[PDB]
Protein backbone atom coordinates (compact mmCIF):
# COMPACT_ATOMS: atom_id res chain seq x y z
CA UNK A 1 0.00 0.00 0.00
CA UNK A 2 2.73 2.41 1.26
CA UNK A 3 5.15 1.61 -1.95
CA UNK A 4 2.69 2.54 -4.04
CA UNK A 5 2.93 6.60 -3.40
CA UNK A 6 5.96 5.74 -2.49
CA UNK A 7 6.98 5.34 -6.68
CA UNK A 8 5.84 9.02 -7.83
CA UNK A 9 7.15 10.46 -4.51
CA UNK A 10 10.56 8.67 -5.20
CA UNK A 11 10.27 9.96 -8.77
CA UNK A 12 10.18 13.60 -7.57
CA UNK A 13 12.79 13.68 -4.90
CA UNK A 14 14.97 11.96 -7.85
CA UNK A 15 14.31 15.08 -10.19
CA UNK A 16 14.44 17.40 -7.11
CA UNK A 17 18.36 15.76 -6.44
CA UNK A 18 19.63 15.61 -10.26
CA UNK A 19 18.83 19.19 -10.34
CA UNK A 20 20.85 19.81 -7.47
CA UNK A 21 23.26 17.64 -8.67
CA UNK A 22 23.61 19.75 -12.60
CA UNK A 23 23.98 22.95 -10.43
CA UNK A 24 26.59 21.93 -8.76
CA UNK A 25 28.02 20.05 -11.87
CA UNK A 26 27.85 23.43 -13.83
CA UNK A 27 29.04 25.26 -10.70
CA UNK A 28 32.42 23.15 -10.33
CA UNK A 29 33.80 23.85 -13.49
CA UNK A 30 32.09 24.10 -17.04
CA UNK A 31 34.26 18.24 -19.88
CA UNK A 32 33.45 17.57 -23.40
CA UNK A 33 33.05 13.91 -23.27
CA UNK A 34 29.38 12.99 -21.98
CA UNK A 35 30.04 9.44 -19.99
CA UNK A 36 32.87 11.57 -17.74
CA UNK A 37 30.82 13.97 -16.71
CA UNK A 38 27.30 11.79 -16.61
CA UNK A 39 29.20 8.55 -15.06
CA UNK A 40 31.08 11.10 -12.49
CA UNK A 41 27.61 12.83 -12.13
CA UNK A 42 26.28 9.65 -11.15
CA UNK A 43 28.96 8.87 -9.06
CA UNK A 44 28.99 12.19 -7.12
CA UNK A 45 24.94 11.72 -6.66
CA UNK A 46 25.35 8.05 -5.56
CA UNK A 47 28.60 9.42 -3.19
CA UNK A 48 28.42 12.84 -1.41
CA UNK B 1 25.74 -0.28 3.80
CA UNK B 2 28.14 1.68 6.28
CA UNK B 3 28.64 4.75 3.68
CA UNK B 4 31.64 3.15 1.61
CA UNK B 5 30.67 3.37 -2.26
CA UNK B 6 34.47 2.39 -4.45
CA UNK B 7 33.31 3.38 -7.15
CA UNK B 8 36.57 2.18 -9.04
CA UNK B 9 35.63 -1.58 -8.09
CA UNK B 10 31.79 -1.27 -9.48
CA UNK B 11 31.48 1.13 -11.91
CA UNK B 12 33.51 1.14 -15.74
CA UNK B 13 18.48 0.87 -11.86
CA UNK B 14 21.04 0.78 -9.29
CA UNK B 15 19.88 3.80 -7.90
CA UNK B 16 16.83 2.87 -7.95
CA UNK B 17 17.45 -0.32 -5.86
CA UNK B 18 19.20 1.06 -3.07
CA UNK B 19 16.38 3.72 -2.41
Amino acid sequence: RMMKDVFFFLFFLSVWLVAYGVTTQALLHPDGRLEWIFRRVLYRPYLQ
Amino acid sequence: IFGQIPLDEIDELVTFLLV
